[PDB]
């Protein structure tokens, strides 16, 4: 029966001597039931973060040693509900029937337990399933100064799988977990109330360190809604992570660094922020089918000050991940939502995430939209353009005007690949450019009502037969008669 | 035994030695004595850190100078803690709850310590309904909310003190419940000046006014937002007021915090800030909230140092906010007060679903027009607006007359003016904005759009200038 | 990022720079004997080009100012760091 | 004789050993993990000599659950990896395990993974072209067979993209053995080279040595030794032609940068270890082809934030005979494959090796591009208009040569759609011959995107109306 005394404490960080069998990232027990976990392990004592209200420790208080590592309940009972980062409901409804616990470090699969990123993981948005597709088992990185959306854009994609949840089939169905690190409490109830609103917190977790938790907690909350996450994707289900945001879990890395006195670098990081963030997403992966198929889908968020995408959390993040949106303000301001960058956003799995349809009618948007911003400023003082450069950059304005998208507003993946196909293939280029917009919602809507065959063909099958491409010229055209052009 | 002894003494932190057994809590609030004339004082510490061996270190909340090594320390047994009550309202306090308008004044009253958790999650509970202030670029593009927090960023001398006193003067004023304003870290004349304004207006009998400011130690500069704080949590919390709460300034807290934790001996972040910057910022901001049936509307102004709005004390603020209205140098050296950047300002409740599809879709377009006028600086700082298209000169008369009516004259403004300000209803802004969008004013010379309220006001100046 | 993006404009502003008191000192010797003419559409041309030539070294002077506060910063920053490390080592 | 866990951060051990018992630098030592869920053994690596018998050691796995006091035991030896014949078409960790069937090479000879590099008397410098089939490539940055290749590049600009077109065009036809090193990259990535491997039937020839970024620090600073002590075995050993490929290297540096300051190093500039030339000195200059032996080595090598003088970049630079530079700005034009053709470089560009007619049409096309760059700004600002005749005819060729330096590639199908395409490099040299002398200036610039030879040039252009 080993136990420590608290020699020191102070500022969510305790130092206690003996227990000279603690291991390492170990789970302490401080009086009045305080956690904390064992991080410096040296001859005269023990470093420990304190995991919330460090205010009751005292020098001379006795530490018991859990005998176990940090660990969370893990369980379908989870869905619907928000937690903190130990695994202890906060929502106020009652105690939750975990199924087993789960150690927060277990390794993640390795090179022989994956197979290659396949199924398309729908977000609804057309500029994200069009030009940088997310696949199941990819960690796409939403990135971008504050306020560009970033966070709209990952609740939006959880709210997009509230048809394949209802689906009831666990190849389709996603269960989301979404990590709430260093936000705000209302904030974190708004997304939760987002959620309720669209159904799904049916098949959602919210994981929720609060900017007044402890650092060790938003230190740990990624971590946790990983470790829930993991389960599920071990028993064959796909799985959807938002880490809103993984700056402040850094933030808060380095302040439980910095009081543990460990040597700083960078922006007075520790050495190991990016073995912290990369640890954390590789755990998102795409099993082998010999492990049960399933998936964990990573969406962590980081925000950008100033657009400085090369400070050092961006920088390791978008190196880590498959993929990224870049948001701009810029972007924003001028109408182009979600603001994504185009130019400089890319998915690193690529048509292999798209159904067989999308990857035909956007095989080639990502390039062509970079070419045309490329003209557009090159060709912005000039007064007589040749005919190729004009048409180009027609394409290009009504391109841009498709890939508008309104907040909360999910078009479902045959809708998409009839929008982009209404760009790609020329049939917006009698459209002006202030009507794009207009003209797909009315044509999505009439192909809605009177040639609904062509949305049935395209979600069958995952693709757009000849036959079915024939009759959607067909319907085009014959719409167009009847279109009125403001 | 029970009293501890002074060890050390660096600046305003003191390390204090007690008997095995007798070591005060953290944040417990301890008591010695400075004995030289001119500076005797009764200092309090609190108690920062168990460092170990029966010692702590504690943050005096008064300047140390003439204390000695040695003297007694006593442990008062509890944290700090402030009067609460409806007394506090009418009243100037310290961070301690010393009354200084009468002193003695509120020892008789109910007292609550200033450190506590913020509420339950459970009780939290999004606010989306607008404050309508009256001020045009508030209302239509960084609409306030009500029970709601709300912020004013901006550099040295922008502007963020006026328009705190501007909307004092709005939503105070006309306020049916009690307010509670924080001076933080700023100027004693300003504090001075706030309690004889609030005293003429009669708005003092319903305010609370707690100070700690420029020259302070760096305690008490870090702990005077817990003691207002702590007034309006019991209007929140035990009377069902709906409470204003004023903090001017916020940054201060932050600054003063980062000198104690190098007091204290912490390893520095980035910037030389303390490594617990965004957490003390989060204990703080989270205290500062409503809850289900119980509204606090706060607004803060956040100092930017210099104008570094990267820096990361700002920075760490921007989360903890439902309004945000960033003040700008640029803006401000063109005369246009309040000097808002209206393309960095954001509200959360600037949305269609809350404000409507037409408020919305006319502030949308006010920020394409400003945000494309903004793009095209580069060019027209070099060749001027003659060489770009019909279009974009189009564009950049509209953009410069829209940024012109954003600007308005202000309730606070006339002291330095002598011209009475004025109150625009949203329904005129929202009409007077789409049709500057839609150019219905472009005729109109540029100077009529600035610092006027609505639309009979621009008519009144454009007539004044033969327009 | 911010010290590369000023030299880049400072590099720009420069060029512009150059053309421009060109086409003044053009217009200079055409005077004697397209757009960038000013407010003329809306001599001149030699007017304008002075006018965009001292906009520009004033663009320059205001970018080469800021270059600067950004070298001494970031200078004073990459000293910050090493000497933290450096002391949390000590 | 066996050690014990002293003190346990993170990556880093002290172990304490009885006199005359310390094992000697770089030696593996063991150390049991028991805790169930996280039991393993892990691998120690001897970095010092703290004195007294201590040694401070690297672990190669993670650290969680170990427990002071716990027993280490020297195997004698540093880390070492299975070599042969025998370690082609297997997947092996930066200890030498076989990841695809684990307990495969327990009984092959084992090498040590640290070594000197070779002699300098043994070193040939090699100026022999390695022919790709990539136009911007075999243009401007012509390989070198048996010679050192780096793609430099920022984060997702195409450094893997172009490692696969690579192993595609010049392992798939290779007459010897294929290393590939994954030095802290992503796991899925390295499951994908398997997989594509295992399909072109290339990995029969290749050894696979994988330490992901997931891993400890010490196994992503060991796993470019492990790897690299395989392509070793078979320079000197079996004497064949050897490819090796890495990505990224940088991450070795990366590794060694996170351990440094745990190490008990002061930091250098740019929060680099001190040491960051020396170890990569050693590194690279094990990665070489010696007389009559060759390792034609491909390696990818990060850039941080896109700033190419960024210390690891700038120190990397000095150990290559071709780099093919990428870059940010023109990947964001949509570019690809998103070559520099400005900053990058190779040895064997020269009239000597590659001929007048290369060289010549190289150093032209290279003016023009520089001379566009130069223009862009003014472009910008004035317009072309304004340009000089013999200026706007430079920037129409030069935009037409930018985009058919642009290519359809092998590896980019599962990106665009589109099949790759190779081009020989006495057409590359005739087309951009022709291109620099404005042979196809009437050809719309559309019609030289993403493309192969002068007939997929003619087919586009027909495609686009011209001719
Ligand atoms: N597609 C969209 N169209 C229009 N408005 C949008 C869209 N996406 C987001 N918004 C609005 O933009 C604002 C920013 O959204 P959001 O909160 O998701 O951004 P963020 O980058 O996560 O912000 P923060 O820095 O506050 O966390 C909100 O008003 C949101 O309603
Ligand atoms: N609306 C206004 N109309 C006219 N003058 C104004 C207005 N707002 C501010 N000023 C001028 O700017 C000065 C600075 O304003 P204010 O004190 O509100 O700035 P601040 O941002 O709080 O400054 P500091 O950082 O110094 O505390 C005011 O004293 C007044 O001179
Ligand atoms: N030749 C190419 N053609 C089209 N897209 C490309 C090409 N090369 C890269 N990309 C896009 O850019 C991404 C980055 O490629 P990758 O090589 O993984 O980046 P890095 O340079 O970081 O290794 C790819 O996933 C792909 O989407
Ligand atoms: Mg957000
Ligand atoms: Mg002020
Ligand atoms: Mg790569």
């Amino acid at each position: 029966e080993e136990i420590g005394t608290v020699i020191d404490a102070g500022d969510g960080i305790a130092h206690v001597e003996g227990l000279p069998s603690v291991m390492t990232q170990e789970l302490l027990e401080f009086p009045g039931g305080v956690l904390g976990v064992a991080l410096n392990l040296d001859e005269h004592s023990v470093g420990a973060v304190i995991l919330g209200e460090f205010e009751k420790i005292e020098e001379g208080q006795q530490v018991k040693r859990t005998g176990e590592v940090l660990s969370v309940p893990v369980g379908d009972a989870f869905l619907g509900r928000v937690v903190n980062p130990l695994g202890q409901p906060i929502d106020g409804q009652g105690d939750i029937a975990a199924e087993t616990r789960r150690a927060l470090e277990l390794q993640a699969p390795s090179v022989v337990q994956r197979q290659s990123v396949s199924e398309p993981l729908q977000t609804g948005i057309k500029a994200i399933d069009a030009m940088t597709p997310i696949g199941r088992g990819q960690r796409q990185l939403i990135i971008g100064d504050r306020k560009t959306g970033k966070t709209a854009v990952c609740v939006d994609t959880i709210l997009n799988q509230r048809e394949a949840w209802l689906t009831g089939d666990p190849k389709q169905q996603v269960r989301c977990v979404y990590v709430a690190i260093g936000q705000k409490g209302t904030t974190i109830a708004s997304v939760k109330r987002a959620l309720e609103e669209g159904g799904a917190m049916e098949y959602t977790t919210i994981v929720a360190a609060p900017a007044s938790d402890a650092a060790g907690f938003k230190w740990l909350a990624p971590y946790t809604g990983s470790a829930i996450g993991q389960h599920w994707m071990y028993n064959g289900k796909h799985v959807l992570i938002v880490f809103d945001d993984l700056s402040k879990q850094a933030d808060a890395y380095r302040a439980i660094s910095l009081l543990l006195r460990r040597p700083p670098g960078r922006e007075a990081f520790p050495g190991d922020v990016f073995y912290l963030h990369s640890r954390l997403l590789e755990r998102c992966a795409k099993l082998s089918d010999e492990l049960g198929g399933g998936s964990m889908t990573g969406l962590p968020i980081i925000e950008t000050k100033a657009n400085d995408i090369s400070a050092f959390i961006p920088t390791n993040v978008i190196s880590i991940t498959d993929g990224q949106c870049f948001l701009e303000s810029d972007l924003f301001n001028q109408g182009v939502r979600p603001a994504i960058n185009v130019g400089v956003s890319v998915s690193r799995v690529g048509g292999a995430a798209q159904i067989k349809a999308m990857k035909e009618v956007a095989g080639s948007l990502r390039l062509d939209l970079s070419q045309y911003r490329e003209l557009e400023a090159f060709a912005a003082f000039a007064s007589d353009l040749d005919a190729a450069s004009k048409a180009q950059l027609d394409r290009g304005a009504r391109l841009v005007e498709l890939l508008k998208q309104p907040q909360y507003s999910p078009l479902a993946v045959e809708e998409q690949v009839v929008a982009i196909f209404l760009g790609t293939q020329g049939h917006l280029d009698s459209v002006p450019v202030e009507d794009v917009q207009r003209f797909e919602s009315e044509l999505l809507e009439h192909v809605k009502a009177s040639h609904s065959d062509i949305f049935d063909g395209i979600r069958e099958t995952k693709k757009l037969s000849e036959e079915a491409e024939e009759k959607l010229v067909s319907v085009i055209n014959e719409f167009k008669k009847g279109f009125q052009a403001s | 035994k029970t009293a501890g002894r002074v060890v050390r003494i660096t600046g305003p932190v003191v390390d204090v030695e007690f008997p095995r057994g007798s070591v005060p809590e953290l944040f417990n609030a301890l008591h010695a004595e400075i004995t030289f004339g001119a500076l005797a004082k009764t200092l309090t510490l609190e108690v920062a850190q168990h460092l170990g061996d029966s010692l702590v270190r504690c943050i005096s909340m008064q300047p140390t100078d003439g204390l000695v090594r040695g003297v007694e320390v006593t442990d008062t047994g509890a944290s700090i803690s402030v009067p609460v009550g409806d007394g506090v309202k009418g009243h100037v306090f310290n961070a301690l709850g010393d009354c200084l308008d009468d002193p003695g004044y509120g020892k008789d009253f109910e007292h609550w310590s200033i450190h506590r958790k913020p509420p339950a999650f459970s009780d939290l509970e999004p606010r989306t309904e607008m404050l309508e202030t009256g001020l045009k670029v508030v209302d239509l593009l960084t609409p306030y909310v009500r029970g709601g927090k709300i912020a004013l960023f901006g550099g040295a001398g922008v502007g963020k003190t006026v328009l705190i006193q501007e909307m004092i003067n709005r939503i105070a004023r006309n306020f049916g419940g009690t307010s509670v304003f924080a001076g933080v870290g700023e100027r004693t004349r300003e504090g001075n000046d706030l309690w004889v304004e609030l005293a003429d207006a009669n708005v003092l009998k319903d305010t609370a006014l707690v100070f700690g400011q420029m020259d302070e130690p760096p305690g008490t500069r870090m702990r005077v937002a817990l003691s207002a704080l702590t007034m309006a949590e019991f209007f929140r919390d035990e009377q069902g007021q709906d409470v204003l709460l004023f903090i001017d300034n916020i940054f201060r807290f932050t600054q003063a915090g980062s000198e104690v934790s190098t007091l204290l001996g912490r390893m520095p972040s980035a910037v030389g800030y303390q490594p617990t910057l965004a957490d003390e910022m989060g204990e703080l901001q989270e205290r500062i909230t409503s809850t289900r049936g119980r509204s606090i509307t706060s607004m803060q102004a956040v100092y930017v140092p210099a104008d570094d709005y990267t820096d990361p004390a700002p920075a760490t603020t921007f989360a903890h906010l439902d309004a945000t209205t960033e003040l700008s140098r640029a803006v401000f050296s063109k005369g246009i007060f309040p000097a808002v950047d209206p393309l960095a300002s954001s509200s959360t409740i600037l949305d269609p679903a809350i404000v409507g599809d037409e408020h919305y879709r006319v502030a949308q377009e006010v920020i394409r027009i400003l945000q494309r006028y903004k793009d095209l600086q580069d060019i027209i700082a070099i060749l001027g607006i003659d060489e770009l298209s019909e279009e974009d000169k189009q564009l950049v008369n509209r953009a410069r007359r829209i940024e012109r009516f954003l600007s308005q004259n202000m309730m606070a403004a006339e002291q330095f003016t002598g011209q009475p300000g004025s109150t625009v209803p949203l329904k005129e802004t929202i009409e007077a904005f789409d049709k500057l969008t839609k150019g219905e004013f472009d005729h109109l010379p540029e100077q009529a759009f600035f610092l006027i309220g609505g639309l009979d006001d621009l008519a009144k100046k454009a007539e004044s200038l033969g327009a | 990022a911010t010290l590369r993006e000023l030299r880049g404009r400072i590099r720009s502003a420069g060029s512009i720079k150059k053309i421009t008191k060109a086409q003044e000192l053009i217009a200079t010797s055409r005077i004697a004997k397209r757009g960038l003419c000013g407010a003329y559409n809306a001599a001149s041309r030699r007017r304008a080009m002075k006018s965009a030539t001292d906009n520009a070294d004033d663009l320059i002077k205001a970018l080469t100012l800021a270059a600067n506060r950004e070298r001494q910063a970031q200078i004073t920053q990459e000293i910050s760091e090493i000497v933290g490390g450096a002391n949390a080592l000590a």
